């Protein structure tokens, strides 16, 4: 027998979707794990995280409008970096005064949008996870801008005209990954915050699609930051040598190194929340399954031996924790 | 100085003073300011003209 | 030797006496009953950009379109002055260049600089490509500043402390311009072709005639090296800037030093000066990476045209008194109206 | 005209100190630096000693150093050079010239008898 | 037809100004890569006698000198064609990398007036950028001459009585520690200067040879680098 489908989660046409290999299965619309007030704290608290995230990330919003010179190539992705960011953050601020009501593929009929069957999902989601995943690939441009000016010494003001060629890929890069992600409908509805964000009700999201570019564009520029401090490292190791003696490189590490560790680390706990969200679905399913089988009158697992759940701290330290990578620029404009 | 560098100052001096032809300076001031004044209106610097009229708008 | 010495401070004094008694009045009180002139800074309307070494010098021509521009690199640049965009850029033998000209006609194009050799160009030929058209050799000393007066005779002039005036066709040197002392830095040519004025860094301007050999006058009256000059446009007027942060218009006929404009604020050199079309705008560049505007009547500072990284070098006024452009050591060339 | 006349000199007994004087007139005297240059028969222009715009800092050169003084007064726009008793290998045409920069500290003032602000010079010899 | 005319010739002539931008772009790089350097010193200081195999490569106004090290071309100017003053024609080296100065340590008066164009160069307004390369030519001719003792240093320099080898300075091999002394001296001498008007900015590089040694376009490349490296930490506004 098996897993078999409930009667209340049938879908309304072939989505090309697979639920644990029964097609035309999808999750309900009410996330069910914040029962009672919590998931409205939940809301109240991402809610304070917005008026926060923005009222940081505003201090180096207005910081490109004073002057357009003495934003050197090196410093040119983390204004495009910061921006970014902010409009992340405001775009999250008004999904969530959006409402969850206009979120989900509205008796126990309601349940989340699973592709393009939606109404509300298309703008937002290529808005949100391409101008995310812009954000990421811009922190490596600086890092790769970083290993340009200071593992070779480029000119630091005459290599600005290759900008508009690592824009078609900065730009790019996401945009040619942003569309399959709709074309094939793999494209989901958040219901904690009122958000269609992917990589929520299924495996196969999050796994090649959201967390391994991720990770990887975080290897590539934590790998040529470091190439970069221990470039510089050399240089200030020729320093020393002889009848002088130099203090501001101390300050510039430091300050490098404290604006690298406020973003890299951050994302870091990012995708364990990520890697942890999904090593522990797979089997979450399966625990919910079994604990509500007598109320959906649907065939219980015979060896569901492991019960678990998910937790209020990990979900409160995720929703703080993505938009916290934005605010690394207000420490350079501070 | 040299005995010949000197003979050629001291006879340039005396070219140079063999033609005077000096006038007064207030006449020549006055040609200053006649050439100053007649020429006032064409001058595209000190007074401003139509971004049509000149093509450095 | 005494008696060389008592000659020579007899014709010194008997030319102060002469001097102070063609000193009548000074001008300064003459240009009382005249209007000031108004705040009339200038902004700049358009920036030129490609050179790669600092600009020296500048040319305009006849018509008010094509700018000439050296550049240390070794590249002669001619520039469109509307649309901004380059015709040519004439590369060169010799990297060090310090003057450039443009003949009356838009022919030929002229060069000098640390190769003691004046290197023109044509620019109107059969095969349409820039080439040297000839080598004027001779002078054993740094080029400074190289004027045409036509199409086939130049006069240049050169820091062996003589200028020269050449002929084209058969590269000899037709006259030859002796009796300064110092080197002779700048060169401007009178409207009517018939004079011209040298000043080198003797305090000293020369005023000399192209028809004969001769030093027609001589005026004295600055503290340092004379770096630029210019007649005024009547043609019986001159202004000197010299390293002492002082200007100083002199006149051809009372042979008199008549207005120093200086400012207790200002201490930098003063490396370029030209007049306006009327003669009312004096335009000085200076060495504190600014320029200077002033009035001829009563010598006070108009205005103040800023926006150069380094110090300027060369400064020019078309001859329809439209553009003015300023050639500065950031390989930018600002034009202002 | 800018000018530097010179006095004193020529005709000295050893043992006696006296004051070659240059008076300038032309320039205003205090805001450039003024330099000593002498030459010798059958040898160069050599540089002998420079004093400052204040006074302050004045240099000589290493064969007239603790003999010589340079000294100047802006007020009467005058310069002196004190000289104590002679030596036998100092007879030489002394100018005193000045450098054509009036607010710097670096100056080119030994040229072949071409430079422009430097006066006749008096002729000493013992 | 003249308004299609004004059009083809207006186009025509944004393609030659794009093609000629693009050759001063493709030269550009080929311009800022090959170093500058500017050689000064006097008719007896050995001026052509620093670099000896690439000084003959198989006008007299301004002599040149090609020679590449490590890939890294090194483009030498000596400016001889002129007169004596030269209070306007060295205005035309602003932006040269480096000067290199030869000094001969044989002759002195010559050593003065050396000392005296080293504080010009050193203080000249338009120089206070440049790095100096100090070299320190005829050290073997010094090396005879003061162990020859018919001239005295004190003579000239009433300042060498009082005077000793610096603990810093590292003697070369097989010679007395007199002529050690005398060196060192000459190089204080010209340091007294070089440490007292320039507050960073640039510094001198003093380094001695002769007539035998080779191995000057090490030195220079040495210095080359260093001086890049400087500008680069100064232009990033690290003190």
């Amino acid at each position: 027998i098996g897993f078999w489908c409930p009667r209340h989660l049938k879908t309304s046409g072939g989505q090309g979707y697979k639920f644990l290999g029964i097609d035309q299965c999808a999750p309900p619309c009410p996330n069910m794990y914040f029962k009672s007030d919590e998931l409205e704290f939940a809301k109240s608290f991402i809610g304070t995280v917005s008026i926060f995230c923005l009222c940081a990330t505003l201090f180096t919003f207005l910081t490109f409008l004073i002057d357009v010179r003495r934003f050197r190539y090196p410093e040119r992705p983390i204004i495009y970096y910061s921006v970014c960011y902010s409009i992340v953050s405001l775009m999250y601020f008004i999904g969530f005064l959006l409402g969850d009501s206009t979120a989900c593929n509205k008796e126990l009929g309601d349940t989340v949008v699973l592709g393009s069957q939606n109404k509300a999902c298309t703008v937002l989601f290529m808005l949100l996870y391409f101008f995310t995943m812009a954000g990421t690939v811009w922190w490596v441009i600086l890092t790769i801008t970083w290993f340009l000016a200071a593992g070779r010494k480029w000119s630091c003001e005459a290599i600005e005209q290759k900008a508009v060629w690592f824009h078609a890929v900065a730009w790019g890069t996401p945009g040619f990954l942003t569309v399959m992600l709709l074309a094939m409908n793999k494209v989901e509805g958040d219901n904690i915050s009122g958000v269609c964000f992917v990589g929520l009700y299924d495996l196969d999201a999050s796994r090649y699609f959201v967390l391994l570019p991720l990770c990887l564009c975080v290897f590539v520029g934590l790998s040529l930051l470091l190439a970069g401090i221990i470039s510089l490292n050399h240089v200030r190791q020729v320093i020393q040598h002889d009848g002088r003696n130099q203090e501001k490189l101390k300050k510039f590490m430091i300050r490098i190194g404290v604006f690298s560790g406020l973003y890299l680390v951050p994302l870091v706990t990012l995708l364990g929340c990520y890697v942890y969200e999904q090593v522990n679905r797979i089997t979450w399913e399966i625990t919910w399954v079994s604990d509500h089988c007598r109320q959906y009158h649907i065939p219980c697992p015979y060896q569901a031996k492991a019960k678990a759940r998910p937790e209020l701290a990990l979900f409160m330290i995720k929703y703080l924790m993505t938009l916290i990578v934005g605010i690394s620029a207000v420490f350079w404009v501070g | 100085t040299a005995s010949i560098a000197q003979a050629r100052k001291l006879v340039e001096q005396l070219k140079m003073e063999a033609n005077i032809d000096r006038i007064k300076v207030s006449k020549a001031a006055a040609d200053l300011m006649a050439y100053c004044e007649a020429h006032a209106k064409e001058d595209p610097l000190l007074t401003p003209v139509p971004a049509s009229e000149n093509p450095f708008r | 030797l005494d008696q060389l010495r008592q000659e020579a401070e007899q014709l010194k004094n008997q030319i102060r006496d002469a001097r102070k008694a063609c000193a009548d009045a000074t001008l300064s009180q003459i240009t009382n009953n005249i209007d000031p002139v108004g705040r009339i800074q200038m902004r700049t309307r358009r920036t030129l950009r490609g050179h790669l070494a600092k600009i020296y010098a500048m040319h305009w021509g006849t018509d008010s379109r094509l700018l000439v521009s050296a550049s240390q690199d070794g590249k002669l640049i001619i520039w469109d002055s509307y649309t901004t965009n380059k015709v040519h850029a004439i590369p060169l033998r010799s990297s060090w260049v310090m003057t450039c000209a443009y003949a009356p006609s838009g022919n030929y194009v002229a060069c000098g600089g640390l190769d003691n050799i004046c290197s023109i160009y044509n620019l109107k030929t059969r095969e349409g490509n820039v080439r040297v058209s000839r080598e004027l050799a001779g002078h054993t000393g740094y080029l400074s500043c190289c004027r045409f007066l036509d199409d086939n005779q130049i006069v240049t002039s050169s820091g062996d402390t003589t200028c020269a005036l050449w002929d084209i066709e058969t590269g000899q040197q037709t006259t030859t311009f002796t009796g300064h002392t110092g080197d002779v830095m700048s060169l401007s040519l009178a409207p009517d072709t018939r004079l011209f004025v040298s000043g080198a860094c003797d305090a000293s301007a020369k005023l000399w005639d192209v028809r004969e050999g001769m030093c027609r006058q001589t005026f004295t009256g600055h503290e340092s090296d004379i770096n630029a000059i210019c007649f005024f446009p009547n043609g019986n007027a001159f202004a000197t800037g010299s390293d002492d942060a002082t200007c100083r218009l002199f006149d051809l006929r009372a042979d008199q030093e008549l207005m120093t404009y200086s400012h207790d604020n200002i201490i930098c050199g003063i490396t370029s000066v030209s007049f306006s079309k009327s003669g009312r705008l004096l335009l000085a560049g200076y060495d504190d990476f600014n320029c200077n505007v002033w009035d001829a009547l009563k010598a006070d500072r108009a205005g103040v045209l800023a926006g150069h990284d380094n110090r300027v070098s060369c400064l020019g006024v078309t001859d329809d008194g439209m553009a003015v452009a300023t050639g500065s050591w950031d390989s930018f060339l600002k034009i202002w109206n | 005209q800018v000018q530097l006349q010179e006095s004193g000199g020529g005709l000295v007994q050893p043992g006696g100190s006296l004051r070659l004087s240059c008076a300038a007139s032309g320039f205003t005297f205090s805001n450039y630096k003024m330099n000593w240059v002498r030459q010798a028969p059958g040898k160069g222009l050599e540089w002998v000693s420079d004093i400052s715009q204040s006074g302050a800092s004045i240099s000589y050169t290493g064969s007239v150093k603790g003999r010589f003084t340079i000294s100047r007064d802006n007020a009467k726009n005058t310069l002196y050079l004190q000289m104590n008793s002679l030596k036998p290998e100092d007879t030489a045409v002394y100018y005193c010239a000045r450098c054509p920069a009036p607010f710097t500290r670096d100056c080119f003032d030994v040229t072949s008898t071409t430079y422009a602000y430097r006066g006749q010079g008096t002729q000493v010899t013992v | 037809s003249k308004t299609e005319d004004k059009r083809a010739q207006k186009r025509a002539e944004k393609k030659r100004s794009k093609l000629i931008d693009k050759q001063l772009q493709d030269e550009k790089m080929g311009y800022m890569c090959t170093h500058r350097l500017l050689l000064l010193g006097a008719d007896n200081s050995g001026k052509s006698t620093i670099v000896k195999q690439m000084r003959i490569l198989h006008t007299s106004g301004i002599f040149e000198t090609k020679f590449q090290v490590d890939k890294v071309n090194f483009h030498m100017f000596d400016v001889g064609g002129q007169r004596d003053e030269r209070r306007k024609w060295i205005q035309c080296f602003n932006d040269v990398t480096a000067i290199i100065f030869v000094v001969d340590s044989s002759d002195y008066n010559r050593l003065q007036e050396a000392l005296n164009l080293f504080k010009s160069i050193w203080n000249n307004r338009w120089l206070r950028t440049i790095s100096v390369i100090l070299f320190l030519n005829k050290q073997d001719l010094l090396a005879e001459k003061v162990l020859a003792g018919k001239s005295k240093i004190e003579d000239y320099f009433p300042e060498f009585a009082r005077y000793t080898t610096p603990e810093d300075a590292t003697p070369e091999p097989g010679e007395d520690p007199r002529v050690t002394r005398a060196k060192y001296f000459i190089r204080d001498e010209f340091l007294r200067i070089s440490t007292a008007s320039g507050d960073g900015r640039h510094y001198c590089y003093p380094h001695f040879t002769c007539a035998v040694d080779t191995e000057n376009a090490r030195r220079i490349f040495n210095d080359c680098r260093d001086i890049i490296q400087r500008m680069h930490l100064r232009q990033y506004e690290l003190l």
